[PDB]
């Protein structure tokens, strides 16, 4: 039995965590969740104890913590503090077209590897004179090499063929230039993988017209934010895609789009797919591959059934009805 | 009958620019064309290029070759506001058909401050600059644009959750202009939310106002929804009433003089130009003539019909005559 940190988060986080536990029970998953809450408190003790809990358990499943952007700059994103404190350097999401979820594009199969600790998320800002604000985007060789190594290794291990570095090196000559140069050094050690690069604006144009051209994509922090959400949208939205955050030792799992979803919270309409797929992802990481495969086949099979669809993908079903169907699919798998 | 500075540019630049002049005359527009070739010299743009624009106020620009001339023009004329109206085009069919969005990009600062430092070996700092003055001005323009073009909603797009002090200040200036302009409906949205929703239901968005990089990227994404850079207008508003309207696609050198080019974008930028000054009547005619031509079928260009540039141009002229 494994002990895994669970951080319910805000909005749809807590309600979906209950369904994760419920699904884990029916599948007899040898996992015990140790819950840690993070309030809206300006004080950091909550987010620090959560870090401590993940340091101990090494693995976590979390909902999204709301960032109040009206508070002073001293009050920093708790999701970001967490991400960067634990040095979870690789944000990884897999956007794949689901046969049961018909959107404007099909045959999308994209692995996005996003630098997850650096860049425009460095929280370095100051006001030199009144009304003049500077924000410091930090790009380093160590972290750019690190994320490129990850993307190429992933591409090779999962039998992918192309890695596309996404950047703005034509304008951000030194910063994005360094990121790209680091990707290129790694590319020389993976001669069997096609390496390409694309400016981030053009990338978004290509994604909304011919997203089938992309295989693995690697990029710094903000561009990952953008591309993740574009690709998540192309395949059907926030309710479908799981996100992983990998460090050398720790790992934290969530939904790809990192959305609070406060406007649909507590209405039994949230799509449970992304969160459940994230928990399978976590089970694989824990080497509980058979449990991961049971649940993942159950949730994917339920998504084939239009009747099980929640409103976010144009259905009319409730969350609990989707879970009912997922559980129905599981208890015939394990007898 | 006022004069418009014309910058044909390179490659297909002359061809398409000729096509726009032919259509503007066929519509009997009170505009005469004052051609000017910009080129960086001494850097700076030529004496006669600067001078035409300084008295005329209005320019039209085809695709240029690549000190960037587009960067020069921005600093020379303080082009602070990039405007890109993306409207889904009937006949030319993408997977998105309900699009009607204006992206308003702060064009002077933000993450294009031009300031990068090597802090130590293997550590680079790129400075994102957000100022009170520049943010208020783009916000004032965004709301002023909305009123004048009969637009209900303005959305400020930001990442103030992550960049609190900088995107926050930009937002604070957007809020101050908004409360002093209760006419237009104002909301705030995270950049990632905008991106997520845009590719699902782009019909929900109206006027998007944002700092430089977000604007740089979204203007391109929105253009990708409606067909590309080949069919998309663009305007740049500056200081002292100067304004340049432009093509943003390539020069396409490999078809430069084969009567094989598409002037839709340059035309739509020209239509956009007529609206800015106040000649709303003519603007509507040429536009409807253009849209009906594309909807019509065979008169199409190669990127769009197995037809030449000059037929397509000729059909539009013909149709704008029969208002
Ligand atoms: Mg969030
Ligand atoms: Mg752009």
């Amino acid at each position: 039995r494994h002990t895994v940190t669970m951080i319910p988060g805000d909005g749809i986080g807590p309600e979906l965590m209950l369904h994760v536990k419920s699904v884990f029970r029916h599948a007899c998953v040898p996992v015990d969740f140790e819950e840690v809450h993070v309030s809206s408190n300006a004080d950091e003790e909550d987010i620090r104890n959560a870090i401590m809990a993940i340091r101990r358990n090494r693995v976590a499943l979390k909902g999204n913590i709301e960032t109040n952007h009206n508070l002073p700059p001293s009050h920093k994103s708790r999701n970001n503090i967490l991400r960067t404190s634990l040095d979870l350097y690789a944000n990884v999401i897999h956007c794949k077209s689901l046969p049961g979820v018909v959107t404007r594009h099909k045959d999308i199969d994209i692995l996005i590897v996003r630098e997850n600790t650096e860049g425009e998320y460095s929280s370095l800002e100051h006001e030199s004179v009144a009304g003049v604000v500077e924000s410091l985007k930090i790009i380093t060789k160590a972290k750019s090499l690190r994320i490129a190594e990850y993307a190429f290794k992933l591409a090779q291990e999962s039998g992918r063929k192309k890695v596309t570095a996404v950047h703005k090196a034509n304008i951000m000559k030194l910063g994005d230039g360094l990121f790209l140069q680091c990707c290129r050094e790694v590319a020389a050690r993976y001669p069997q993988i096609t390496f390409e690069n694309m400016i981030v604006d053009n990338t978004t144009m290509q994604l909304v017209s011919r997203p089938q051209q992309f295989d693995v994509m690697v990029m710094p922090n903000l561009y990952g934010n953008i591309v993740n959400n574009v690709c998540a949208g192309l395949v059907g939205g926030p309710g479908l895609v799981a996100g992983a955050n990998y460090g050398h030792v720790y790992a934290v799992f969530e939904t790809a789009t990192r959305n609070t979803g406060k406007s649909i919270a507590n209405k039994n309409i949230a799509n449970p797919t992304a969160t459940l797929l994230a928990s399978c992802m976590m089970l694989d990481h824990l080497k509980l591959h058979s449990y991961a495969t049971s649940i993942r086949k159950a949730v994917l099979a339920s998504m084939d059934n239009e009747n099980m669809h929640t409103p976010d993908i144009g259905g009319q079903g409730t969350t609990s009805e989707a879970i009912q169907d997922v559980i129905r699919h599981i208890r015939v798998i394990n007898g | 009958v006022q004069t418009v500075t014309l910058i044909p540019g390179d490659g297909i630049g002359p061809e398409i620019s000729a096509a726009v002049m032919k259509i503007f005359d066929a519509a009997k527009a009170p505009i005469q064309w004052e051609e000017r070739n910009v080129t960086a010299i001494q850097w700076m743009i030529p004496s006669e290029a600067k001078e035409s624009m300084d008295k005329n106020k209005m320019g039209l620009k085809g695709p240029l070759k690549t000190p960037s001339m587009n960067l020069l023009l921005r600093k020379t004329f303080d082009l602070y506001a990039n405007v890109r109206p993306c409207v889904s085009i009937e006949g030319y069919k993408t997977p998105y058909t309900d699009v009607n969005i204006v992206t308003i990009r702060e064009n002077t600062e933000g993450e294009y401050s031009g300031i990068e430092h090597v802090i130590v070996d293997g550590v680079v700092q790129s400075i994102k600059l957000i100022t009170e003055g520049a943010s208020k001005r783009i916000a004032e323009f965004a709301f002023e644009y909305a009123r004048n073009n009969h637009r209900s909603n303005v959305t400020a797009v930001h990442k103030a959750n992550i960049m609190r002090m900088s995107d926050g200040l930009f937002l604070q200036k957007c809020r101050e202009v908004a409360e002093s302009c209760k006419d237009i409906k104002f909301n705030e949205m995270y950049l990632d939310t905008v991106c997520l929703n845009m590719v699902q239901d782009p019909s929900q968005f109206d006027v998007l106002v944002m700092p430089n990089l977000y604007g740089d990227i979204l203007s391109d994404l929105c253009a990708g929804l409606i067909g590309g850079l080949g069919v998309t207008p663009s305007g740049n508003i500056g200081a002292n009433g100067v304004a340049i309207f432009e093509s943003v696609h390539g020069t396409a050198p490999d078809i430069a003089g084969k009567d094989m080019a598409n002037p839709t974008a340059l035309l739509l930028s020209a239509v956009m130009m007529l609206r800015h000054m106040g000649l709303f009547d003519h603007a509507a005619r040429i536009e409807a003539a253009c849209f009906a031509t594309i909807k019509d079928g065979k008169s199409l260009t190669k990127d769009l019909g197995n037809a030449k540039c000059s037929d397509f141009t000729e059909e539009i002229c013909r149709r704008v005559k029969d208002l």
